[PDB]
């Protein structure tokens, strides 16, 4: 079961996911946030991941499709290598925290 | 009498027909309208005796009469006008360029989530409406459910349902073989069981979830006790590779929507109380602690996080998984179904010895299905 | 004035182009060029402008020289119309037996001479079958004929006349050469059936339905009758077969001659759009309109001094075909016909730029025009983009006249309703209603009695001596005396079945009121009458085409007679089926239509009432034997061995007062069977006597018509000849008496199978989709197969079964075979015995066939090269790919073998590349087999399971098996498939997308 607590991060993300409020994350705002954070995925890349994650051809990701895929179940290993992915990423400097 | 309704109504090209009825388009010539006109005989032919013809009567002027009591709404189907002469009987409808759900649903073979949650939103609606007004339909069938040209469902197939009082429960057994509460049984097994209740709605309305999603009645049997005897005892279960890919919210609300338990079974408000239909606009009461804006982040980050490694999990053509099993390949298991749908398309109609779920055989043909 | 000036400069360039070469004394003009020759069609088309010319002086009147002028033109078109009639009655002898069965080599020659009026070429090297000809000609002459102007003169034309309207009557059913006298794109010899002819017999058949050819003056003698069945079937089947241009032309710019000015023969607006827009896609040009596509007419190739191209024009007519102007000016002319302003103006400003000049400055219009030889390459990369050069007749006549005629009317000297007085405008006017009248009377005084204490009023056969009532067969014989000329050795209208359309209206014979039951009710006939529930369910049909058409004048009457037959077993009370049906007809309502109960007096009053003015003044012990034994089917079974043995029609000698013949034995053994109705010998009866069901060549049309096969009786390779073709009642009886052989029944049973199957075309035309072939003998072993299965009995058991039951029964069966309801092997061989295919699965045959060498289906091959020769809306094809499949007598194995082709046809299409090599299907399934029994086999199913086919190598449990599933034969095949290719690959897999 879900929490008001977590409805309300994840409205909270999809309206910070996208520059301009539209309801759609959109591709180039998409874009736009990955080269922010420091990656250039491959226009075909990115176009592959927008298919697969979309139910249909369509080509848009609304706020329902990202609260199911953030739904889905990890398990354990894929859990521990996305935290470590995670801190990782985070743990830029040469610090160890 | 009848010379208003040919004056007024124009038959046209049969547009359905039924077990002792034709239904075709009509024309209103003062409004040039585009209505449909049913019409269903008394004496059949004289096939049988007047007290048939009576009890029919007597199921048309019900019918009437419920759906009277029901006129009004948009979505609920609307008698305009409706006529009686002494061998026939006329009634108007509104006509509709799409057909039923039956047709959409064979060609299409699985709906998407927006067409699925819609149509349960509108048939949830249909459901709470009639039971403000005491009415049961038991009837609920893709059948019974047609479509238009908005993509909007509306019950039809109002004489079977019968206007109920509190405190009297029914013992009449119809409809389809495999859309049946543990109540019906119960109730004719002998004797014990009081009678029908309300619940028979929200199995079929579960029934209904099941197999527009699945693609496949829940219950199915090539014999009549072997179902039956399934359905009772409320065994069923969800396939591995087609459920697989679903959400658990619809999941759970098929199954609360299936329980056997007529008390534990989940009633129309609480279904529409349920997270698959709320939706939100804007609001501007979420504020808290600096710990919830920290854990509003948290959740974004891990969310980035997953949506990051969507591309990278992706399989390839993989032609060996391909060779050693072509289920494997989602598109390709949805091609090869529909291009078995195509290919025995003319053979879903009414009926329970021939459904959707004939085409389908999961079980091993082995020596292991000689077993019962 | 200035229109006085506008006139005389049409006159002048009228005189100086078309009537130059009037060629008097015969008045029949060239056909241009070197020629020396006259087409009638071409001339008809030419003297429309001069009409049209001489309709406009005509107004300008009170004057001398504007009245010599409008006299001199309406001689001169009265002229060229006696001309061509004179032409017509040279050929009376051939008009005369065309009429007795139909032939290529029967008809008048469409080609006729300059003066002297002779023929010009033979019977044998040129296509004398054009019925659009003769079909304008007639309408053009009603018409002028109702403008006011005299062309005939006696009563024999008046009876050529007649004679011809009954020859062109029989265009829905025939096949000619068409307007292009090349019949398909491939000439070949061969002729097929062409929307434009059967549109123009039909306009020219309703034009003349009560004309009067001797105008104001002329009497009850001078009157053409036309029957309205033929209208409504012809215009039935141009309904059924205009969404293309014919059975193998996908579209034709003649089209345009049925769907505007010209006959105006068409309604539903719509689909005249529609029609117009695919025209206008897929046909214009820059300078005109195409004919149709893959056309080698006026090309720098295909050696132009040759007839009967090889099928070799795979690409080098395609993109390069020729344009004509005279589409343009049919678009010109529909434009300003109905509606149109501002399309008329942009077609006169694109056709004013492809007008050439001529001597003086005349305006010329050219016939066509050619893509030059060495600008070929460059029009196939870019259509549409090389320019042409003027070619054929320059001095094109029927262009020019039907410019002209355009121009004139376009500049408001003419209106619409001079050149179509018969108000042919508004024929896309919608029907509002129509109220029909049915009348019931009783045969006897019980009937009536018994309908009176049920309460039904009614009044007897007697009592109403001003009319009297004969069944169909009266009517149609006395029709058959109508045309009918001794010094012109003219025979009159062949005999013909009469429809409901045609015994509805009343007739006025002898200053007398003739009405005539329908001809369907006639239990004599046929057996089919006897069944009750056939009765009122064909009543109901009747009823609603009755409703739907009504294209003739008045309001119709429908009479019912009540007969002895339909009575119940005890003979006191009416059956139930009848009753239901009068109460529904009581209540203003049966099947489709509104109905109202009355007196014929009543209906007396308004109705359609035609007058018909041409009616005014040991063998012995063998005997013995058959005399005294019983068990009546034996009986019958004697008499059908005396009757093949030395019984065709001598006496039996069973009575000794009377000599009575075999055959009036065999009707009074008819009569006594029918009163106990016993199905057991109806059939032997009905099979001696020969009798055949009415209208089969109408079912067979009809069939035929939505480009569909016929194969009667059992399917051996040599007999069974398939039917693409309509025939002739004879030759349809001679082919299905041939294929029956000594059976007899058998045709019986095709006959009552190919009407059922024809009626339920019309009721349910969604019913037949999918299927190309429909084989009545394949059908009959179906439907014995489903009886044993459902009795658990023999063969034999199941035949006489069969035969035994009622024609209701055997439609309900028939109904339910087709629907396919009622197991996966059974399932399998339904679908499999029925070739049921998949709408696309020609387009997919044919992708696989482009996308690979060829397929195996162990014997023969089918190449690839097909595919260039061949396109997939074209039948041809589809019938190629149907003789390859139908090499397999199993149809289990059709069925695995189609679901093979899908399945390797959906991988084609995901996997992009080349196979380049010829795959075995055979091997797919052989390997599909294979790869199942190993599954059995390693799950734990034991011997018993994995059972053999006797002649299939294929398990029971793979035909059982689901389509779908986990473990459907489609993943197997799937697999199979897949292992192919990977055989046939370079040790890799060549699949992306
Ligand atoms: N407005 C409409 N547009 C199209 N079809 C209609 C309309 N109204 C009724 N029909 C058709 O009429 C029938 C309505 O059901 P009806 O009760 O007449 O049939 P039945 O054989 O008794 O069983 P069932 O109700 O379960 O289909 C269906 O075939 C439906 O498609």
């Amino acid at each position: 079961q879900l929490t008001e607590e977590q409805i309300a991060e994840f409205k909270e993300a999809f309206s910070l996911f996208d520059k301009d409020g539209d309801g759609t994350i959109t591709t180039k705002e998409l874009g736009t946030v990955m080269r922010s954070l420091g990656q250039n995925p491959t226009e075909a890349e990115l176009q592959d991941m927008i298919n697969e994650v979309d139910a249909d051809g369509n080509g848009t990701i609304d706020f329902p499709e990202f609260l199911t895929m953030m739904a889905r179940k990890m398990k354990d290993t894929d859990s521990e290598e996305e935290i470590r992915e995670a801190f990782r990423v985070f743990d830029k400097d040469g610090n160890g925290y | 009498s009848a010379q208003d309704f040919y004056e007024n109504y124009e038959p046209k090209e049969i547009l359905g027909r039924g077990v002792s009825s034709v239904v075709r388009r009509c024309i209103h010539k003062p409004t040039s309208q585009e209505y449909a006109v049913k019409v269903i005989d008394v004496t059949g032919g004289g096939s049988f005796s007047p007290e048939e013809v009576r009890e029919l009567r007597e199921a048309t002027l019900k019918e009437v009469d419920i759906l009277r009591k029901v006129s009004g709404h948009p979505n609920i189907i609307q008698l305009k006008d409706t006529y009686e002469t002494n061998t026939f009987f006329f009634l108007v409808f509104d006509l509709m360029k799409r057909g039923e759900l039956f047709d959409y649903l064979t060609e299409k073979v699985t709906l998407s989530e927006k067409e699925t949650r819609k149509i349960m939103r509108a048939l949830l609606e249909v459901i709470c409406t009639l039971h403000k007004l005491n009415i049961v339909h038991r009837d609920l069938k893709p059948e019974n459910i047609l479509l238009d040209d908005n993509m909007n469902i509306k019950l039809t197939d109002f004489g079977f349902s019968c206007q109920l009082e509190p405190g009297e429960r029914l013992r009449e057994v119809c409809g389809t073989p495999s859309y049946l509460a543990p109540e019906i049984i119960e109730c004719s097994m002998n004797e014990d069981h009081p009678g029908y209740g309300k619940e028979v709605d929200m199995w079929s309305t579960g029934v209904i979830m099941y197999t527009l999603l699945a693609g496949s009645p829940p219950f199915w049997h090539r014999k009549q006790m072997l179902m039956l005897r399934m359905i009772m005892s409320g065994n069923y279960q969800f396939g591995s590779p087609e459920w697989d890919d679903y959400s658990d919210t619809v999941k759970d609300l098929v199954s609360r929507f299936l329980v056997v338990q007529p008390q534990n079974r989940y009633t129309a408000e609480e279904a529409l109380a349920h997270p698959f239909f709320q939706q939100y606009l804007v609001e501007e009461v979420r504020h808290f602690s600096p710990r919830g804006k920290f854990k509003v982040i948290a959740l974004t980050v891990l969310a980035s996080v997953r949506i990051y490694y969507q591309y990278r999990r992706v399989k390839p053509v993989t032609r060996e998984i391909v060779i050693r099993d072509p289920y494997a390949l989602r598109p390709l298991r949805r091609l090869i179904d529909a291009y078995a749908f195509r290919i025995y398309g003319h053979w879903v109609k009414k009926g329970q010895q021939q459904n959707r779920a004939a085409l389908f055989e999961n079980t091993p043909k082995a020596v292991l299905l000689s077993l019962a | 004035s200035n229109s006085g000036v506008r006139l005389d400069g049409y006159a002048r360039l009228v005189q100086q182009t078309i009537l130059c070469h009037q060629n008097p004394v015969t008045g029949l003009l060239p056909a241009s060029y070197d020629q020396k020759d006259a087409w009638v069609r071409d001339n008809v088309y030419s003297i429309l402008a001069v009409w049209g010319l001489g309709l406009a002086y005509r107004k300008n009147a009170d004057r001398d020289e504007d009245k010599a002028k409008a006299y001199e033109l309406e001689q001169s078109v009265v002229k060229l119309m006696r001309g061509l009639l004179h032409c017509m009655i040279r050929q009376v002898d051939k008009v005369e037996s065309f009429k007795y069965s139909q032939s290529t080599k029967d008809s008048l020659h469409a080609k006729y001479n300059t003066k002297t009026c002779a023929t010009v070429v033979g019977d044998d090297q040129w296509g004398h079958l054009q019925l659009d000809a003769t079909s304008v000609y007639l309408l053009f002459l009603a018409q002028m004929t109702a403008s006011g102007l005299h062309i005939i003169h006696s009563l024999d034309e008046v009876n050529f006349i007649q004679n011809l309207v009954f020859y062109i009557e029989a265009a829905y059913k025939t096949a000619d050469f068409g307007i292009w006298e090349r019949g398909d794109k491939t000439n070949q010899g061969i002729s097929e059936l062409n929307a434009s002819s059967v549109g123009m017999a039909k306009a020219a058949l309703e034009a003349l339905d009560e004309l009067d050819l001797f105008g104001v003056k002329g009497g009850p003698q001078s009157v053409i009758h036309v029957l309205a069945d033929e209208v409504q079937h012809c215009q039935s089947i141009l309904n059924s077969l205009l969404p293309r241009a014919s059975t193998s032309k996908e579209v034709d710019a003649s089209l345009l001659s049925v769907v505007s000015f010209p006959a105006f023969a068409v309604e539903d607006s719509q689909l005249v759009e529609l029609t117009k827009q695919e025209i206008i896609t897929k046909l214009q040009g820059r300078y005109g309109c195409c004919r149709f596509l893959r056309d080698g007419y006026k090309t720098p190739k295909e050696d132009p001094n040759r007839l009967y191209y090889e099928p070799a024009e795979l690409k080098l007519f395609e993109n390069i075909e020729c344009e004509w102007p005279l589409f343009w000016t049919y678009f010109i002319l529909d434009g300003v016909f109905s509606g149109n302003a501002e399309q008329v103006q942009e077609y006169k400003e694109a056709l004013e730029a492809v007008l050439i000049k001529g001597k003086n400055g005349v305006p010329l219009l050219p016939e066509l025009y050619s893509v030059p030889p060495d600008r070929v390459d460059e029009e196939y990369q870019n259509p549409h983009t090389v320019d042409r050069v003027p070619m054929g007749k320059l001095p094109h006549m029927w262009g020019q006249s039907l410019y002209i005629l355009g121009s004139l009317m376009a500049e408001g000297f003419l209106a619409p309703g001079e050149i179509d007085p018969l108000n042919r405008r508004f024929s896309t006017v919608p029907k509002p209603d129509v109220v029909v009248q049915v009348s019931i009377l009783a045969e006897t005084e019980e009937i009536k009695t018994i309908l009176k204490d049920k309460g039904i009023y009614v009044e007897t056969i007697a009592e109403v001596y001003p009319i009297r009532v004969q069944p169909a067969r009266i009517l149609s014989h006395i029709y058959s005396s109508l045309g009918c000329n001794n010094r012109m050795k003219l025979s009159g209208r062949p005999y013909r079945h009469m429809g409901v359309l045609g015994t509805s209206k009343l007739y006025d014979i002898r200053k007398t009121i003739f009405t005539f039951t329908p001809q369907f009710i006639d239990q004599q006939q046929f057996y089919l009458a006897l069944d009750n529930k056939m009765i009122v369910e064909m009543l109901r049909t009747d009823l609603s085409y009755l409703c739907s058409r009504w294209r003739m004048t008045g309001q119709p009457t429908i009479t019912f007679p009540i007969s002895h037959s339909m009575l119940d077993e005890d003979g006191t009370s009416l059956n139930s089926s009848i009753l239901a049906a009068l109460r529904k007809m009581q209540d203003g309502y049966f099947g489709g239509a509104r109905v109202q109960t009355g007196k014929l007096s009543e209906f007396l009053t308004t109705s359609c009432c035609t007058h018909l003015s041409f009616m005014d003044p040991d063998f012995k012990a063998l005997v013995l034997q058959l005399k005294e034994t019983s068990s009546l089917q034996e009986q019958a079974d004697i008499l059908y061995m005396l009757y093949t043995m030395k019984g065709p029609d001598w006496n039996t000698e069973l009575y000794n007062e009377r000599s009575a013949t075999v055959r009036e034995l065999l009707t009074e053994l008819y009569g006594k069977v029918g009163e106990i109705r016993h199905w057991g010998l109806i059939r032997y009866i009905s099979g001696i006597l020969r009798k055949k069901v009415e209208a089969l060549d109408e079912a067979c049309t009809d069939l035929l018509s939505h480009q569909k096969h016929l194969t009667v009786g059992l399917p051996p390779e040599p007999r069974e000849k398939t039917i693409s073709a309509p025939l002739p009642y004879e030759a349809l009886t001679q082919l299905i008496d041939e294929a029956s052989e000594g059976d007899m029944s058998i045709s019986i049973l095709t006959q009552e199978i190919m009407v059922y199957l024809a009626m339920y075309m019309r009721t349910q035309p969604g019913l037949f989709a999918e299927m190309f072939r429909l084989r009545i003998g394949l059908i009959i072993q179906v439907m014995a197969t489903e009886l044993a299965h459902s009795l658990r009995c023999s063969a034999e058991e199941a035949t006489e079964g069969l035969m035994n039951l009622s024609p209701s029964a055997m439609k309900n069966l028939l109904h339910h075979i087709l629907s396919g309801k009622e197991q996966w092997q059974r399932r399998r061989r339904l679908d499999g015995a029925l070739n049921r295919v998949p709408v696309g699965f020609y387009q997919k045959v044919w992708k696989v066939l482009q996308k690979c060498h060829g397929l195996s289906v162990e014997g023969f091959v089918l190449p690839s090269s097909t595919t260039r020769e061949m396109t997939p809306g074209e039948i041809k094809f589809s019938v190629h790919v149907e003789s390859v499949l139908n090499r397999v007598p199993q149809p289990e194995y059709r069925q695995l073998l189609v679901e093979a082709i899908l399945v390797l046809t959906m991988l084609a299409d995901i996997e992009i590349h080349s196979i380049g090599s010829i795959i075995a299907v055979e091997k797919i399934v052989h390997i599909a087999n294979d790869l199942f029994l190993q599954e059995q086999k390693t799950l734990g199913a034991d011997d018993t399971m994995l059972a053999k086919d006797p002649a299939s190598g294929i398990c029971t449990l793979l035909y059982d098996s689901a389509p779908s599933g986990r473990f459907g034969t489609m993943t197997y095949l799937s697999k199979a498939a897949a292992t192919y290719v990977q055989e046939f690959l370079p040790h890799s897999i060549c699949a992306m997308q």
